C-alpha cells in the first residue's frame, strides 16, 4: 500500500536519483542486488519471490550516456533494463526538442513502464518527478510527461524536485528560457514542487563541507540528504511523528502557491572531530539563517503562510517546544493575517545515514524546515529578468521556433510567471 | 441497551480509554471474563456488554477508520483482545484531515459496510436506548465520516437517541491549518442531528494538563486520561444501579430545554494526575465548588459568562447526601445569577456509593450553559480568518463541495450563538 | 349522635355548629380515538417530514461525490485536448519550416539550370 | 362488593408492592396465597381452584425492571402472569409519550386484564388507581386509562392514589408539566383523589422516625400504613366507609374539589427504648398538628367542608368524644357557610399492623384522617407557578409536541388548573 | 555522435590533411591506421571522426573532393595518405581555376552527384550522424564554389543535421588572384544561409601572426596551415575528447548562436607556435587567459575590442588549476565588461581538457561571436565593390553561365549582414 513512483528526467534528474537511491539502499540496509539481510519502505521498493527489493522508479533520458553509467555502475542489478529508458538524439539544451521533436519518440514507451510499475500498486499515493530546470530533457520532456500523467492518472499527486539554475554550477545561456517554459507548462499539472537552487547547494559545500570546487556528486550526495529528509515520513512509520501529505496541507494554501522552501541543517564535514554535537535548539535556529536554505531568497523581508519542522534522530518534544518557544519571540517570523502562527512538527526514529566515503559526517540529530514564504518569488524574479533580457532581443529564440514552437508560447509562459509573481504579492497582503 | 461507535484517530484512542476504565469498574479482564467482587457491576452490564456464552463478554463497540493505523493500535493494545474482530471496519486511503473526504468521497465507500455492523449489533438487543459516537471535530474520519454515519443512523433509527462525545479542536493542540473548516462543517451536522452532545475542548484539556496538572509536556495519554474520567463519570447513571433508574432519553428530556441548545459542558472533580500519587482525600464542600469552577471544565468557556439552563452532577464515592445536598443549595443560593430562574429546580444531583479507580470520591458535571456560545465564536472566528481570503478551500472544492456549504455551515453556527444568546439575557 | 355499628367497625356523626346557610349551591370512546388518531397523525408526519430532510441530504451527497467525479474528468478532457492541439500545431508548424526551406533550396537548384542554359545559349 | 386496585407507573407499582404486603399481612395471607386458621377481605382477593387468594390488582409499567422485581420478590406466587403487564421502553419523563405514544399501543391489552379481572365480579364497586404525577407512565398512561375506564365502566367508582412530587425526593425538571396535563385529564374522571406530598413523608420518616436519608421502601412503609387505614373499612366488616361511594359523599361535596387532605398518627420508630403507648387524647391532638400531615398546606388558614376521624385498635367511643371535646374548647377550626361544623368518626377495632422486621413500631392504637380543606389549593399554586415559569419561555415543550401532542394542550390544562383555583376561592369565601 | 568530414579544393584538402595528421596523432594512430596510444580515453569518442575496421584498424570518416588531381595526389603521397579510404577521393580533372561559377554551377555540378554518392554512404554506416564538417578556401573555385554547392545539396538531403564549416577568408597579403573577393562574397552568401556554424580562418591574421609574431619573413603555407590545425584541434577538443560535457555540435550551436544569420566565429589560440619547433618556457594560467582575448591571437583579422561579444566559449587544455582558471576567466569578463552584451546573461563558458596537444603542456582555444567580425566582411565588400564598380574580371563568370544581378544579389546580402552585426553591437538593455 501507500505506493509512489519516482521518475528521473536526464542528467540532473538521473544523477540526483542515483544519489537518492544509493542513500535509500543504505537507509533500509539494502545491498546493490535488491536483497537485504518495519515494512514502510515497500512504499518505494518492491519485493519479488527471490526477496529482491526493486525500486518503484523510472530513469529516462533522450540520449544514452548518463543512463549507461547506471547500466554498468555499482548498482547495475538494482533495476530492470526496461525501467531504465533512453534515446540517442539528445534534447540539445532545447525545450522545443525535449517537449516535441525528440520527446514524442519516447513518451509512449515511457508512460508504459510507469503503467507497468502502476500495476504492482495496491494503493498509489502519487509520483515524484526529479528533473532539471534548464536542461533540454529536464525541461521539455518533464512537462510533456507531467501533462500526460495529468491525463492518464488524472488528478493524482504529482510531486517535483526542480533543479534551479546557477551560473557557478554549469548552465547554458538558454537555461532561463527552458526554466520559464517548463515552470509554466508544469504549473497546472503539479501538486507541490521542491526547488533546489544549485548556487545554494554550491554555497553550502563550499562553506561547510569546505569544498572549493564542488563536483556534481558533492552537491547531489548533499541534495539526496535533503530530499530523503522530505521522503523520510513515507518510507518510515515512526510512532514519534513522521507524516508528509499532512505537511503539504499547511504548505499548499492555494493551488498555484505550491513551492515550499527547504532549509536543511546541520551540514557538517567529516573533519570537525571534537565538535560533538548540536542541541535541538541549535539546529532549529539553523533553519532560520538564509545560509542554510535550498533556494537563495530572503524571508526576513518575506511573509509566511506555513512552517513545517521535520526532525530526525534524537528528538524529544520537551526541547522542540522549548526551541519553537524562543523562535516565536524572534520578530522576523511574521505570518499573514489569514494564517495561523503554528509549526507542524514531525519526528523520525532512523537518524540520517551517511554515504560510505562521503563528505558529510554522521549527525546524531538532523532537521529540514519546509515553509511557505512569499520570499520564494525572488527565484522567479531572478529567472524572469534573465529571460526578459534575451527575449527582448529574441536571442536564441529561433532554435525553439525552429523546432515547431510558436513565438507566442514564450510570452504566454512569461505572463503566467508574471501572474504567479503577482499572486505571491496578493497573498502577502495583510 | 446501548451501541458505541468510535470514529477516527481521536475517537478510537478516546473510545479504547473509556472501554478500559469501564471494564475495570465491571471486572471484565482484558481477555473477556467477569472476575469482579460484587455482582452490583453485573446488574447493568447488559447496557454496554454482550455474552459469548461463553460466558465471555463483548463490548457493544463498532470501530471506524479510513486507514488501518489506529485499528492496529487497539489490536496491539491491552483491552484490544476483548473487541469483536468482525467489528473493526476500516479503509486504507486515510481521509487525511479533510472533512469532505470522510464525509463524502472516502467515507461513502466504507459507510454502508459499517452500517451493516450497526444493523447486526442492534439485532442482539431487546430494546436499545440509542447510540454513542466518540470522535474528533477537526479531523476527517472522525470529523466527516462520524457526522456522515450519524445522518445515516438517524435515517435508519429515527426513534433512537443520538449521544456523542465530540472533541472540539484548538490551535494549542494540533498544527493542522484546516481544523476550523472541519469543526464548523461537523458542528453544523450535530446542531441538526444529535440529541445530546458532550463538548470536549482540547484548548481546556491542554490548559488543565498545563496550568493545573503542572505537566510540562502534555501528551495525548494525559489529555485522554481526563476524558475517560469524564466518560465513566457521566455514564455512572447508565452502568450503575441506585435511585437512578434512568436512560439516554430521560437525560435528554431533562437536560435539553430547546432542541438545538443540546451541547454540554463536562466537568470533573478532582482533576487527578495520570499516575502519581493518590494520597489525601477531599471533603464534600471541596468536591462541590471545584466542579462548579471553570478550572475544572473539559470545555473552554466561563460558566460565569453565561447562565446554566440545566445542570447535572454525579457524585461518586462513600459520602452523605446531607453534606452533598447542603452544598448544592449553598451554591445555587450563592451564584443565583448564573442559573435560569424560569426552569424550576434547574440543578440535579446524583450520588453513587461506588468511587472510581484509585480515588475514593468523584464529582462529574454536565451543564447546559448559554456560555458555550464562546466555544462556537472561538471556532467561527478561526474559520473566517481563512474564509474571507478563501484560504485552504481548494482541498475541499477539489472533493466535490462548494463555497455555499461553508457559507451555510458558518451561518448555521452563527445562528446557534445568536440562539444561545436569546436565553442568556431572558428573564420571567 | 349516631351513624352505624358493625362486626369489626363503628361510626357516628359529631355536630358542633350546623350550617348558617340552608341550601348549598352557588366522556365518549369515539372522541377519545378521534383525538388519539389525530395525535398519531402528528407524531408520524413530523418524523416522516424528518425522513424527507434526511433523503434531501442523501441527494446532496449523491450530487457532491458526482461534482468531484466530473471535476476530474472535465479536467482530463482539457489536459488531453490541449496536448492534442499542441502536438498538432507543432507537427503542422515544424513541417512548414522544413518544407519551406527545401522549397527555397529547390528554387536555388532551379537557378543552376537556367545558368548552365545561359552558358549553352552563349555557346 | 369487589375491588380492582390498578398500579400505573413505578411509584404506584412500587407502592402497590408495599400495600398488598400489608394487606396479606393484616389478613394472614402467605406470599403463596393461602391463609390457614368476617370474609370481607375477599373484596380484594379472588380465590383460585387451588385454595389460594390471588389479589384483585393489575400492575402496569412501560419498561420491564419494576414488574420484573415482583417476579423476583417472595410475593411472586401471590399474582398471575397476566396481571403484571410490562412494556419495553417507558414514557421517558414525558406525559405525551405515556399517553399518545406507548400508551395507545398498550391500552387495549391493559383494559383486557381489567375486563377479565372484572369477569369475576358479583358487584365491582369501582377501581383503586395508584400512580405518581411527574412520571412519564404515572401521568401519561394513568390519565389515558381513567379516560377509557370512564367509558368502559360508566357509573362505577375511581379512587386516585397520586404521589405529589418533591425536590428532596428523586424529582425531575419536567414533573410540573406532567403534573398539570395529568390533573386536567384525571379530573372529570376521578371521583376522589388522595394526594401524597412526597415532601411531608420525607421529613416524617426523619423527625418522628429518625431516618435522615429515607429509602423508597421506608417512605412507602409509611404510605401503605396510611393507604391501608383508608381501605380498612372496605377490606373489613366495618361501619364508616363501607363502600367506594361513601368517601365520594362523606368527603366530596363540590365535585372538582375531590382532593381530600390526609393526616396520620402515631408516627413512631422501633430502634428506641420502650415506654407508655399513646392514648386517644394523645393521637387526636397529633392528628391536628401539621407535623404529621400528608400534604404541606396550612390548615389553620383555609376553610373546611368535610372531616372523618378513622381510628384503629384499642380505642373506645367515650375517650374518642372526650378527645373531640378537647379541641373545640380553644381551637374554633373553620368551616364553609354551606357546611355543618362536624365530623363522621369511625373505629375499625382491628389491630394496627406493621411490617415484621421494619422501621415502624407495633402500636395497639392508631388513627388517620380524611379532611377536605380549601388549603389544598396552596399545593396546586406551588405546582402552577413551576409550570408558569417554564411554559412562558416554552422550556422542554418540544419533547411533548414531538410525541404527537398539541401546543394548546398546555394552555388548556393551565386554564383548567387555574379554573379549579378560582373554585377554591368561590368555596373558601 | 558522428561527424562526416568533407575537404574542398586546394586549401580544403591542405587544411584537412593537417587536421587529420594532428587528430590521428592526438588519438594515437599511425599513417597505416592502427591504434598504439596508452590512454584509453583516445578510443573513447573515436566513433565521431573515425570508422572501425578489420584488424581493429581505424579510418577517418572524410570525403576528399577537388576538380584537379594536383593536391589530391600530394595528399596520397603525403604522411598519412594511405589512412584515408581511396574510394572517398572524388577528383575530377576539370580545374575550377579560382572561379566560383566553374565550381558552384558548371564544372563542379557534374562531379557533385558522384560526391553525394559517397556522403550518402558514410551517412548510412552511422549509429547517430551528428552533422557535416567542411574545410574550404573562400577565394578558390572548388573550395568556395563546389564546396557551397555541396553544402546546399547536403542541406537538402539532411536538413536535420548540423552544418559546420572551416572557411578560410582570403587576404590580398597572401594572394594575387584578383577575383578572390568575387568568390569570397558569393560564398559568404551561401554560408549566411546554409551552415549552422562557421569558424572564420582568415588568411590575413594567419600571415600577420606568422610574420609579426612568429617572425618568419616569408611565411610558407605550411607555416599558416599549422596555425589552422592548432585551432581546429582546439575547436573540436570536447567533440572528440571526454570531459564533464557532452559534446554535441547542436548543444554548442544552440548556446553559441543567438541569431541565425550571425554564426561566424572568431577563432583564437594561445600559445602561438612556429611549425615544428620544440617549446621550452611553459605558460602560466593568466598568460593563456590574457593571450586569448588578445586581437593578436585571433584567426580572423578583426579587433574584439572594436565590437562586442555575444557568446564566447574558451577551451583550455592540459592539466591546470580550475580555480586559477575560474579566477582569471572572471577577471577578464569583469574588467572588459564593456565588450560583452548585457542582454545575453552569462555569455562566457569555459571547458577544460586534461589531454593537451603534442608539444604543449598547456594550450587554450577561443571561439567567439563578437560583432567585430563585421571588419572581415566590410574588408571583402570594399575589395569586391572596388572591382565590381568597374565590372572588372566579370566576363570570366558571365561566360560560365552566371548572371550579372547574382553578383549585386550577393554584395547587398553581405551589406545586410554587416548592418545586422552592428545593429546588435549598438543594441543595449537600459
Ligand atoms: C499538544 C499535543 C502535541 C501534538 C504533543 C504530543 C503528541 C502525542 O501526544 N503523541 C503522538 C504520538 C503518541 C503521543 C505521545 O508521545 C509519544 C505519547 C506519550 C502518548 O500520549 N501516547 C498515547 C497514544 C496515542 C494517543 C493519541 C493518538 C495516537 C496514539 C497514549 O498514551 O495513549 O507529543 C508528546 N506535543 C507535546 C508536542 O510537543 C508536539 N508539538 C506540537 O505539536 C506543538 C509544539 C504543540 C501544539 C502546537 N505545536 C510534538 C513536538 C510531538
Ligand atoms: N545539482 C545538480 N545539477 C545538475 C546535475 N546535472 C546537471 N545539472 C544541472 O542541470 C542543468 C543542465 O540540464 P541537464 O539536466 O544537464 O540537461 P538534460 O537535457 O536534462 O540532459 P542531457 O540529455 O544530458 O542534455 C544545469 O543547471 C546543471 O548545473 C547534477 O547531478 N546535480
Ligand atoms: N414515594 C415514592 N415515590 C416514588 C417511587 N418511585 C418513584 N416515585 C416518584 O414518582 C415520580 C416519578 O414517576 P415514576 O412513575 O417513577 O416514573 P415513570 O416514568 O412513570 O416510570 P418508569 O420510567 O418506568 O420508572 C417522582 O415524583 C418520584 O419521586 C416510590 O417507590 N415511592
Ligand atoms: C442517564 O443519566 C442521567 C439521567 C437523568 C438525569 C441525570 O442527572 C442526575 C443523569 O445522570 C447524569 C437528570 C438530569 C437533569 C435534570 O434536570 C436538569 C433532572 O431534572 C433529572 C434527571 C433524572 N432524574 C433524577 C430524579 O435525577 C432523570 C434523567
Ligand atoms: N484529545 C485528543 N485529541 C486528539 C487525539 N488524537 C487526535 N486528536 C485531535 O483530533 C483532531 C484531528 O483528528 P483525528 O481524529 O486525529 O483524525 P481523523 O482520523 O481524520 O478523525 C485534532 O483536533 C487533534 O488535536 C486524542 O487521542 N485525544
Ligand atoms: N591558409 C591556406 N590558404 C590557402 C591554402 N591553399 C590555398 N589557400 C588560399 O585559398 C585561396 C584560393 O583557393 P584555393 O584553395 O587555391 O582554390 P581551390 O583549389 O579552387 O579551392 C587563396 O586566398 C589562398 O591564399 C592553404 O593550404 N592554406
Ligand atoms: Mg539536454
Ligand atoms: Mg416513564
Amino acid at each position: 500500500m501507500r505506493e509512489c513512483i519516482s521518475i528521473h528526467v536526464g542528467q540532473a534528474g538521473v544523477q540526483i536519483g542515483n544519489a537518492c537511491w544509493e542513500l535509500y539502499c543504505l537507509e533500509h540496509g539494502i545491498q546493490p542486488d535488491g536483497q537485504m539481510p518495519d515494512d514502510s519502505f515497500n512504499t518505494f521498493f518492491s519485493e519479488t519471490g527471490a526477496g529482491k527489493h526493486v525500486p518503484r522508479a523510472v530513469f529516462v533520458d533522450l540520449e544514452p550516456t548518463v543512463i549507461d553509467e547506471v547500466r554498468t555502475g555499482t548498482y547495475r542489478q538494482l533495476f530492470h533494463p526496461e525501467q531504465l529508458i533512453t534515446g540517442k538524439e539528445d534534447a540539445a539544451n532545447n525545450y522545443a526538442r525535449g517537449h516535441y521533436t525528440i520527446g514524442k519518440e519516447i513518451i509512449d514507451l515511457v508512460l508504459d513502464r510507469i503503467r507497468k510499475l502502476a500495476d504492482q500498486c495496491t494503493g498509489l499515493q502519487g509520483f515524484l518527478v526529479f528533473h532539471s530546470f534548464g536542461g533540454g530533457t529536464g525541461s521539455g520532456f518533464t512537462s510533456l510527461l507531467m501533462e500526460r500523467l495529468s491525463v492518464d492518472y488524472g488528478k493524482k499527486s504529482k510531486l517535483e524536485f526542480s533543479i534551479y539554475p546557477a551560473p557557478q554550477v554549469s548552465t547554458a545561456v538558454v537555461e532561463p528560457y527552458n526554466s520559464i517554459l517548463t515552470t509554466h507548462t508544469t504549473l497546472e499539472h503539479s501538486d507541490c514542487a521542491f526547488m533546489v537552487d544549485n548556487e545554494a547547494i554550491y554555497d553550502i559545500c563550499r562553506r561547510n563541507l569546505d569544498i572549493e570546487r564542488p563536483t556534481y556528486t558533492n552537491l547531489n550526495r548533499l541534495i539526496g540528504q535533503i530530499v530523503s529528509s522530505i521522503t523520510a515520513s513515507l518510507r518510515f512509520d515512526g510512532a514519534l511523528n513522521v507524516d508528509l501529505t499532512e505537511f503539504q496541507t499547511n504548505l499548499v494554501p492555494y493551488p498555484r502557491i505550491h513551492f515550499p522552501l527547504a532549509t536543511y541543517a546541520p551540514v557538517i564535514s567529516a573533519e570537525k572531530a571534537y565538535h560533538e554535537q548540536l542541541s535541538v535548539a541549535e539546529i532549529t535556529n539553523a533553519c532560520f539563517e538564509p545560509a542554510n536554505q535550498m533556494v537563495k531568497c530572503d524571508p526576513r523581508h518575506g511573509k509566511y503562510m506555513a512552517c513545517c519542522l521535520l526532525y530526525r534522530g534524537d528528538v524529544v518534544p520537551k526541547d522542540v517546544n522549548a526551541a519553537i518557544a524562543t523562535i516565536k519571540t524572534k520578530r522576523t517570523i511574521q505570518f499573514v493575517d489569514w494564517c495561523p502562527t503554528g509549526f507542524k512538527v514531525g519526528i523520525n526514529y532512523q537518524p540520517p545515514t551517511v554515504v560510505p566515503g562521503g563528505d558529510l559526517a554522521k549527525v546524531q540529530r538532523a532537521v529540514c524546515m519546509l515553509s511557505n514564504t512569499t520570499a520564494i518569488a525572488e527565484a522567479w524574479a531572478r529567472l524572469d529578468h534573465k529571460f526578459d533580457l534575451m527575449y527582448a532581443k529574441r536571442a536564441f529564440v529561433h532554435w525553439y521556433v525552429g523546432e515547431g514552437m510558436e513565438e507566442g508560447e514564450f510570452s504566454e509562459a512569461r505572463e503566467d510567471m508574471a501572474a504567479l509573481e503577482k499572486d505571491y504579492e496578493e497573498v502577502g497582503v495583510d | 441497551e446501548i451501541v458505541h461507535i468510535q470514529a477516527g484517530q481521536c475517537g478510537n484512542q478516546i473510545g479504547a480509554k473509556f472501554w478500559e476504565v469501564i471494564s475495570d469498574e465491571h471486572g471484565i479482564d482484558p481477555t473477556g471474563s467477569y472476575h469482579g467482587d460484587s455482582d452490583l457491576q453485573l446488574e447493568r452490564i447488559n447496557v454496554y456488554y454482550n455474552e459469548a456464552t461463553g460466558n465471555k463478554y463483548v463490548p457493544r463497540a463498532i470501530l471506524v477508520d479510513l486507514e488501518p493505523g489506529t485499528m492496529d493500535s487497539v489490536r496491539s493494545g491491552p483491552f484490544g483482545q476483548i473487541f469483536r474482530p468482525d467489528n473493526f471496519v476500516f479503509g486504507q486511503s486515510g481521509a487525511g484531515n479533510n472533512w469532505a473526504k470522510g464525509h463524502y468521497t472516502e467515507g461513502a465507500e466504507l459507510v454502508d459496510s459499517v452500517l451493516d455492523v450497526v444493523r447486526k449489533e442492534s439485532e442482539s438487543c431487546d430494546c436499545l436506548q440509542g447510540f454513542q459516537l466518540t470522535h474528533s471535530l477537526g479531523g476527517g474520519t472522525g470529523s466527516g465520516m462520524g457526522t456522515l454515519l450519524i445522518s445515516k443512523i438517524r435515517e435508519e433509527y429515527p426513534d433512537r437517541i443520538m449521544n456523542t462525545f465530540s472533541v472540539m479542536p484548538s490551535p494549542k493542540v494540533s498544527d493542522t491549518v484546516v481544523e476550523p473548516y472541519n469543526a464548523t462543517l461537523s458542528v453544523h451536522q450535530l446542531v441538526e442531528n444529535t440529541d445530546e452532545t458532550y463538548s470536549i475542548d482540547n484548548e481546556a484539556l491542554y490548559d488543565i494538563c498545563f496550568r493545573t496538572l503542572k505537566l510540562t509536556t502534555p501528551t495525548y495519554g494525559d489529555l485522554n486520561h481526563l476524558v475517560s474520567a469524564t466518560m465513566s463519570g457521566v455514564t455512572t447513571c447508565l452502568r450503575f444501579p441506585g435511585q437512578l433508574n434512568a436512560d439516554l432519553r430521560k437525560l435528554a428530556v431533562n437536560m435539553v430545554p430547546f432542541p438545538r441548545l443540546h451541547f454540554f459542558m463536562p466537568g470533573f472533580a478532582p482533576l487527578t494526575s495520570r499516575g502519581s500519587q493518590q494520597y489525601r482525600a477531599l471533603t464534600v464542600p471541596e468536591l462541590t465548588q471545584q466542579m462548579f469552577d471553570s478550572k475544572n471544565m473539559m470545555a473552554a468557556c466561563d460558566p460565569r459568562h453565561g447562565r446554566y439552563l440545566t445542570v447535572a452532577a454525579v457524585f461518586r464515592g462513600r459520602m452523605s447526601m446531607k453534606e452533598v445536598d447542603e452544598q448544592m443549595l449553598n451554591v445555587q443560593n450563592k451564584n443565583s445569577s448564573y442559573f435560569v430562574e424560569w426552569i424550576p429546580n434547574n440543578v440535579k444531583t446524583a450520588v453513587c456509593d461506588i468511587p472510581p479507580r484509585g480515588l475514593k470520591m468523584s464529582a462529574t458535571f454536565i451543564g447546559n450553559s448559554t456560555a458555550i456560545q464562546e466555544l462556537f465564536k472561538r471556532i467561527s472566528e478561526q474559520f473566517t480568518a481563512m474564509f474571507r481570503r478563501k484560504a485552504f478551500l481548494h482541498w475541499y472544492t477539489g472533493e466535490g463541495m462548494d463555497e455555499m456549504e461553508f457559507t451555510e455551515a458558518e451561518s448555521n453556527m452563527n445562528d446557534l450563538v445568536s440562539e444561545y444568546q436569546q436565553y442568556q439575557d431572558a428573564t420571567a | 349522635i349516631e351513624l352505624n355499628k358493625a362486626t369489626s367497625g363503628q361510626s357516628w356523626e359529631v355536630i358542633l355548629k350546623p350550617p348558617s346557610f340552608d341550601g348549598v349551591p352557588e366522556p365518549s370512546l369515539e372522541e377519545i380515538q378521534k383525538k388519539l388518531e389525530a395525535a398519531e397523525e402528528r407524531r408520524k408526519y413530523q418524523e416522516a417530514e424528518l425522513l424527507k430532510h434526511l433523503a434531501e441530504k442523501r441527494e446532496h451527497e449523491r450530487e457532491v461525490i458526482q461534482k468531484a467525479i466530473e471535476e476530474n474528468n472535465n479536467f482530463i478532457k482539457m489536459a488531453k485536448e490541449k496536448l492534442a492541439q499542441k502536438m498538432e500545431s507543432n507537427k503542422e508548424n515544424r513541417e512548414a519550416h522544413l518544407a519551406a526551406m527545401l522549397e527555397r533550396l529547390q528554387e536555388k537548384d532551379k537557378h543552376a539550370e537556367e545558368v548552365r542554359k545561359n552558358k549553352e545559349l552563349k555557346e
